[PDB]
């Protein structure tokens, strides 16, 4: 999707890789699907049971696995994330992986639209729309 | 004794007589710690209203003109 190149440019391109691998014969350009691409790693982290959350973009996607995490999450993950990177590179799907502690630290609140925290009973901290 | 016209009816008299002991309330206060005066205003709070009334801190303070059966302990 994301190249709009001719043969005759293909063909250029093709010979300056060529050109700068002195040990290869030719290169073989093959055009891939970014949707296949996506598809593959969503469908590896439910198949893992990962919880986590998709964001796309004009031009990536980025998953986002954050959280307290099990040993055995943490270590099914990065089997995983090593397995498909060695195929197909970091350039285009991205993964993000945090430990969190609580959200909030182990105290109460109110997460609507005029959310608020409790410090303490009796004291309110209005910071943000959680 | 002032014998000047001072009070109507029973608000105004038993604000007029609180009024009338601030003169010995300053003293008290004045030379009471702090801390005392504190703790045994917090442990009346706690008998009054319930123990999970939040306990007040007030580390820095205005002692909002605490009762003289509290205040008198402390001094």
């Amino acid at each position: 999707q994301r190249n709009t190149m001719s043969k005759k440019e293909l063909e250029v391109l093709s010979q300056k890789l060529r050109a700068l691998m002195p040990y290869a014969d030719s290169v073989n350009i093959t055009l891939m699907d970014d949707v296949t691409a996506a598809g593959q790693a969503e469908a590896g982290l439910k198949q893992q049971a990962l919880p986590y959350s998709r964001r796309n973009h004009k031009g990536g996607v980025t998953f986002v696995i954050q959280g307290a995490l099990d040993d055995v999450e943490i270590l099914r993950a990065r089997q995983f994330v090593d397995s498909y990177y060695r195929t197909w590179g970091g350039r285009y799907v991205q993964f993000a992986i945090e430990l969190k502690d609580d959200w909030l630290k182990g105290r109460s609140f109110q997460y609507g639209a005029e959310g608020y925290i409790k410090m303490s009973p009796g004291h309110w901290y209005f910071p943000s729309p959680l | 004794e002032d014998e000047d016209v001072t009070f109507n009816d029973i608000s105004s008299l038993s604000k007029h007589v609180d009024e009338g002991l601030d003169g010995y309330r300053d003293y008290l206060i004045k030379y009471s710690d702090r801390e005392l005066v504190q703790f045994f205003e917090n442990a009346q709070l706690k008998r009054q209203y319930g123990e999970e009334t939040e306990t007040v801190k007030r580390d820095k303070d205005e002692i909002e003109k605490p009762s003289i059966f509290a205040l008198l302990p402390a001094y």
